[PDB]
DNA sequence: CGTCTGCCCGCTATGAGCGTTGCATTTATCAGGGTTCTGGTCCACAGTAT
DNA sequence: ATACTGTGGACCAGAACCCTGATAAATGCAACGCTCATAGCGGGCAGACG
């Protein structure tokens, strides 16, 4: 290809990749991975893509752009790095920049979501309109694909419509100024969106590069925080403060739009698993949720630097 | 074109009996110590330490062309090739009869009389097809260049008017073709032998088969001692066609023109052979002999391998202010800096005297090595790590990697030391004093103590006495400074 | 094939104050100095005067190769062409947002394969069109060719990535077929670029309703300054319907897709475009201009006449000459320089070193005997008679 | 680059950038038949060499390369038999390769350019041009305007070599008139046995040889 | 009135450009096993009741 | 101050998966086939004289 265009401010690189298909009249799904990359083989998708590189060396006579910020910058990638271990962290770039694609999603061992779950295409409905008139175009954005909340970080719900990654593996598709982007009466939770805007500073930071907790180091932090306030007795879990908290910040129906029943009759909760001595990966709903519930006046890069220092 | 007429040597060994191909060749019985004489070295004398900082400059940078220090492989490799050589004339005996001749002897000779048993099992290929897969940068290419040499090339015959082809080297080049093979091993034939073979055989217009095809005639005509085929890592798989037919393409090759064969590659190229390395299987053949860099330690104790080479690439610094034994803590680091791969240590001992000569003292520091290692080992970052880690997939994805473009950076490293204002105290004490042959005398006992009494001191003893040897100079020179 | 980094102006005109692709083009440039740039002429030098016969007559024979002199419409040319090729670029803007509508509209009509359809209506192109009419041997592709030569054909940015070619020249396939003029699109783009459109654009058996939208596209895809077309005459050769359909595509492209578009043709071309944008006729030069003599003609023969290459010759110019030029040659510019050439030339060969009146008939009469036929009409001047034929004066 | 920079900071006020390639020229050689228009330039043509191979580049050097018509005559064998003549004098497989039934023959005039531009072709002799003046080409006209459009082959100035009925035939066009005299046009007659009432020179040592 | 010996014209032969079609081709569908995963288990250990 | 009970960390083991090879069906695509227009042609009809 000899005009790849340049990623805008803050965009998936898949829009990327379909803006480079939309641009020179190529309609064949087929063609466009055939001109891209070469293979017939290569698959189609959102957050934590493969085959980078090859994605750069069209870019390359611009000096700016490499490896390193395409998937630090343009990817799904920064909120998995720093909460499961730095190794993993430093050998995901290594496995991610070559032509691997299956161990990707295993060796980050978060992406187990089975069936696409909300990996319907969304968009926003005032978000659209500055994206036209201060650029023209429209775009996939990474603020409104957030793994877990279905909610625009400064306003409103996304608006769902009916379609899926694996209705076609093999194409990608750039949005659609022409398909009419309806309204509906926006039905908000409050609370969600204020954990979107609390969650939304760390896909943007740059301290995150390379702050990884250790887990014997997230271990001793969460004892010495729940040790600092009186959240555990003589060598005893509460367990009432922490579901008070909780139940104080947040209500039960924001927990089920999250999918993150607390089970205080059951013995095996989540909540429990992450005091006791941590083993596997966690997601960051977990610690973004423990963080805004036992202390709310601190953001999230200072959160890490005090979960990392001590 | 070293025509030599054949003078026939006799050889012990039974099986070599009376074979005209083979008497030509150079005789094996003390070979040992011709394997062994492989070593060579440039001469450095205390005169060039004197000279100005372009001529040390451009000392230094003839030194990696003209420096060789055989290693245990070089043996195995030397006997091993050897071996192949000397046994493939065994079949196509000239004086007797050829092999399908001897086969129907023995079948008829079977068939009725009294010779019971016959065995038909002949010989695969004449010897195994060695394939000496190694990492880059360790010093393959090298090693054959030297080791193949010491064979004439062409030993004319005179009652047979045939040509005696020793060996010969095909070399293919970045992103080559199947066919270029094939193209390129007749268009190699005309330097060797000066005929015209591309003209007649060298069209475009043949197909895969038939240049196999008259390969085979003419190495049959010609009798062929060996064929290289070098680095089959430039290649590129999905240009010619299907990379599991490459094998199938190279055991074809194998097969047909009968004369012993040795591929080159890298463990890149590892995987397209794989499938018969596996398999203990006879016919499959393939032998390998790997490649592995210089090990430090054995048996918990350092190798004496890496120490003979370190000691004797350290005795070729010319530095000013140099000590005489090298320090255990820069031993201790630059194997970890290097990994020990062939290539690099020299190419770092290179480039730390060209640093050292321009930033200041002159001397050898573990910071001057890991500024030389950050500023041109960049391309090699991740293959020297991926060696560090011993997982074989990291090794394996990184291999073919090697530093572009050394010489002409070498060329402004010499461009730079030419541009200098500034002096050392020393430069000064060398120009201000009388340094024909005198000079030796203050160099070699200059780090005693200062040398503002020593350059009058010397003067005084040389115009006492102006016809002295050095060796009477040394004691006279001695005693006065003591007083 | 000239890859260029692009350093930007600052232009004057409020027009053009934000565009990258008009600031980066070299600088348009009065009308005093461009006379002077265009004119190019031989070395000479006295020291080949006394060399060999053979080394003078190859530079003898070079001469109609490296040798242009400025007319007067030339002056006029060079500044409609970069009025036309400036004013193309006001409407493809991509920092403020127009490249991006005029790119994605594009997508639209290769989906349904109507070139009509719109998306953004607020996507407005600018062009010009012209077309240069003129007799056969007039010197028009050359002219074409030396004005179009200040602009470099494929500049570079770094900002984008956007590889931008200024202009580019197609030639219509002689049997008019309307695949093979969107078959050689493909085919300069694929050279001045270098590149592979045409295996995936060509081979792919499409209808010529999509190929023409791909055309416009891709166009697009770069920023493509201009699309002249020689070679015109061939259209009209073609099958039933295809003679107004690339009359109408080609003011599509330049009122919808926005592209700048001329177009050259002999005069036999015209009568399709009158079987129903400004008109430049070019005319054979005549010295007669009103009154008197032109000035013209008498410059641009002592121009070609202090070429000489012959050791003894009249320095000084006669007027029978000239007027034996005018009446052998019509003023065309094609006939007078290879005619000054032979002449010579036969007057080196025969050992007679100067040239006369009376070998330049004998040549004239002589060795360009397959063109008198047409020169007979132009010299008797019957408009009648001269009607006839084709590639005439009309 | 360095007068880019000089043309925009108004050090310079003009650069040539680029020129296209201006230098395509071509003649016709038409005489009696039996004057002898071949045998004079096989031997003409014999003292250079055809195929030169440059070792510093990768390029061979065709000099020149002759076609001859067909005998029913059209445009399409003379494009294939462009290919044929060419994959003679070097060694490859032009003719299977690229002379396949599905290309047009403008196909055919825009991919001649690329071999024509590999190879620093010459000179190209077009000889025979006599069994073209009638025939099912399609048109008189579309055959000139073959001629004529077989100008956008890279430069190679070619000859075209016909018996004196070709003329007045195949030239009846201002545009195709002067591209075929483009270098004179080399007329041919029998020997003449008086010049002035004298004997001629020629004629006599000709036939005492 | 035979015949005749050269005219024509509806015809036959043929180049030029485009359009199906069988053919290879890829794609899609089903049985099966063992593997890492996570669900559930427990057991020594530490802190309170007698 | 030691038996009783919670408990956290370490630990068995069935299960969803999911990857892969063997087999049938849909299919795109160079491969001829067809059509269209165009230029020359030999049996047939008007003609016509001794
Ligand atoms: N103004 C001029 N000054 C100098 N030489 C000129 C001039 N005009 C034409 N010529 C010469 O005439 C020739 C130009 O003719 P061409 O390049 O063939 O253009 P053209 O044939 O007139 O264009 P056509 O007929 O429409 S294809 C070259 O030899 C030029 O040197
Ligand atoms: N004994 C030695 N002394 C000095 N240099 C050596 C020695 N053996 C190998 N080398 C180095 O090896 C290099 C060539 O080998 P290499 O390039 O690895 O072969 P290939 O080109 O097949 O990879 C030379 O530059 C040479 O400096
Ligand atoms: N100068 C000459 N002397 C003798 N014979 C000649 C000469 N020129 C031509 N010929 C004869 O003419 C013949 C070639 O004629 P040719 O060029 O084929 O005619 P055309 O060009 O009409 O095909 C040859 O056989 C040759 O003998
Ligand atoms: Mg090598
Ligand atoms: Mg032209
Ligand atoms: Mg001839
Ligand atoms: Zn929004």
């Amino acid at each position: 290809m000899r005009n790849f265009p340049v990623p805008y401010s803050n965009e998936l690189i898949y829009s990327t990749i379909a803006r480079a298909g939309v641009y020179q009249g190529i309609v064949s799904p087929k063609q466009l991975l055939d001109e891209v990359y070469g293979n017939r083989k290569v698959v189609a998708t959102l957050g934590l893509p493969s085959h980078l590189g090859v994605i750069a060396r069209h870019l390359h006579q611009t000096g700016r752009y490499a490896v390193q910020q395409l998937i630090y910058e343009h990817t799904l990638f920064p909120l998995y790095a720093p909460f499961v271990g730095k190794e993993r962290r430093d050998e995901a770039i290594r496995l991610m920049e070559y032509q691997a694609q299956g161990a990707v999603h295993l060796m980050l061992g978060v992406a187990a979501s089975r069936v696409k779950s909300d990996n319907r295409f969304r968009y926003c409905p005032d978000c659209v309109a500055l994206q036209l008139n201060r650029y023209g175009e429209a775009f996939w954005q990474r603020d409104w694909y957030l793994p877990a909340l279905p909610y625009c970080p400064k306003h409103g719900a996304l608006v769902f419509f009916d379609r899926a990654v694996d209705d076609h593996r093999h194409q990608f598709w750039a949005l659609g100024h022409t398909e009419l982007l309806s309204d509906y009466p926006k039905d908000s939770l409050s609370q969600l969106t204020a954990l979107a805007a609390y969650i939304a500073p760390l896909l943007d930071a740059p301290r995150a590069q390379e702050l990884s907790p250790s887990l014997e180091q997230w271990t001793l932090f969460y004892q010495r925080l729940a040790q600092d306030l009186g959240l555990t007795k003589s060598k005893h879990i509460r367990h009432d403060l922490v579901a008070e908290r909780v139940r104080q910040t947040f209500s039960d129906e924001a927990l089920e739009k999250l999918d993150l029943k607390l089970a205080e009759n059951k013995d095996t909760c989540w909540l429990k698993s992450i005091f006791r001595k941590h083993r596997k990966a966690f997601s960051y709903l977990q610690h973004s949720i423990v963080w805004q519930a036992l202390l709310p006046k601190l953001t999230v890069i200072e959160a890490l630097q005090q979960a990392s220092a001590l | 074109a070293t025509r030599i007429q054949a003078v026939y040597r006799d050889t012990g060994v039974e099986a070599y009996r009376d074979n005209p191909f083979i008497e030509a060749l150079p005789p094996l019985q003390e070979s040992v110590n011709s394997a062994a004489s492989l070593k060579s070295s440039l001469q450095l004398t205390s005169s060039d330490l004197q000279k100005s900082r372009v001529i040390r400059a451009h000392t230094i940078c003839r030194i990696p062309d003209d420096y060789f220090q055989p290693l245990g492989t070089h043996l195995l490799l030397s006997e091993r090739i050897s071996v192949m050589i000397r046994g493939g004339y065994v079949g196509r005996n000239p004086k007797t009869g050829d092999l399908q001749k001897h086969l129907q002897n023995g079948y008829e000779r079977v068939q009725t009389g009294e010779l019971e048993t016959f065995r038909f099992e002949e010989a695969r290929s004449t010897a195994q097809s060695l394939l000496l897969i190694g990492c880059s940068g360790s010093g393959k290419t090298t090693s054959l260049h030297r080791i193949l040499a010491t064979y004439p090339q062409v030993i004319y015959h005179r009652e047979l008017n045939v040509e005696q082809v020793v060996y010969l080297k095909i070399d293919c080049s970045h992103n080559g073709s199947l066919k270029e093979i094939c193209l390129n091993f007749f268009r190699a034939l005309d330097r060797a032998l000066g005929s015209n073979y591309e003209r007649r055989y060298g069209l475009k217009r043949h197909g895969i088969e038939t240049m196999l095809a008259l390969m085979s005639q003419i190495a049959n005509a010609h009798a062929l001692g060996l064929l290289v085929i070098d680095e089959i890592q430039h290649l590129s798989r999905s240009r010619s066609g299907g990379s599991q037919e490459m094998l199938n393409f190279f055991v074809t090759m194998v097969n047909i023109i009968g004369v012993p064969v040795m591929l080159i590659g890298t463990p890149k190229a590892r995987e397209i052979f794989e499938a018969d390395l596996r398999s203990a299987r006879r016919g499959a053949g393939f032998g390998a002999i790997f490649w592995d860099p210089i090990q430090q330690t054995q048996r918990g104790k350092p190798n004496q391998e890496w120490i003979a080479f370190t000691d004797n690439l350290w005795q070729l610094q010319l530095l000013q202010r140099k000590d005489a034994l090298l320090s255990d803590e820069v031993r201790d680091v630059w194997y970890e800096l290097s990994q020990g791969v062939m290539d690099i240590v020299v190419k770092l001992f290179v480039l730390a005297q060209l640093r050292a000569l321009a930033l200041g003292n002159e001397r050898i520091t573990a910071g001057l090595l890991r500024q030389v290692y950050q500023d041109e080992l960049k391309p090699v970052h991740p293959m020297l790590e991926a060696l560090r880690s011993g997982i074989p997939e990291r090794i394996a994805r990184y291999s073919d990697l090697v530093v572009p473009e050394i010489d002409k950076r070498l060329i402004q490293l010499q461009l730079d030391i030419a541009a200098i204002q500034e002096q050392t105290p020393e430069e000064k004490a060398l120009q201000e004093l009388d340094t024909e042959d005198q000079r030796h005398l203050y160099l070699m006992l200059k780090e005693d103590y200062d040398s503002s009494l020593l350059i009058p001191t010397i003067k005084k003893a040389f115009s006492q006495n102006p016809t002295m040897t050095r060796q009477k100079l040394l004691p006279l020179v001695l005693q006065w400074l003591m007083e």
